[PDB]
């Protein structure tokens, strides 16, 4: 969500997990509106790098 | 005498109708332009 709302960076969002091996990207703080932070095209810039 | 749109923006309803609204934005393509007509019977 703080990324999407522009308010972080692509760097910031991604961390480790400790026994996967894998990164991940938590959802953050639950915001008012969902549905339409996701059509932001911010999450396709996001995807695409 | 509101829009439940605004009141009320977590309703149920208004979930359905964002639905509809990622429907329609596909539905919409290739159309002869950007007129949408609701109707009824």
């Amino acid at each position: 969500s703080e990324f999407l709302s522009g308010q972080a960076a692509a760097e910031m969002i991604i961390d480790k997990v400790e026994g996967g091996g894998f990164d991940y990207i938590g959802r953050g703080q639950i915001p008012p509106n969902p549905a339409e932070l996701l059509m932001h095209p911010r999450f396709e810039q996001l995807l695409n790098w | 005498d509101t829009l439940l749109a605004v009141g009320n923006p977590a309703d149920l309803a208004v979930e359905a109708i964002r639905g509809l609204r990622t429907s329609l934005h596909f539905a919409m393509m290739e159309a002869k332009n950007n007129v949408l007509m609701i109707s009824g019977a």
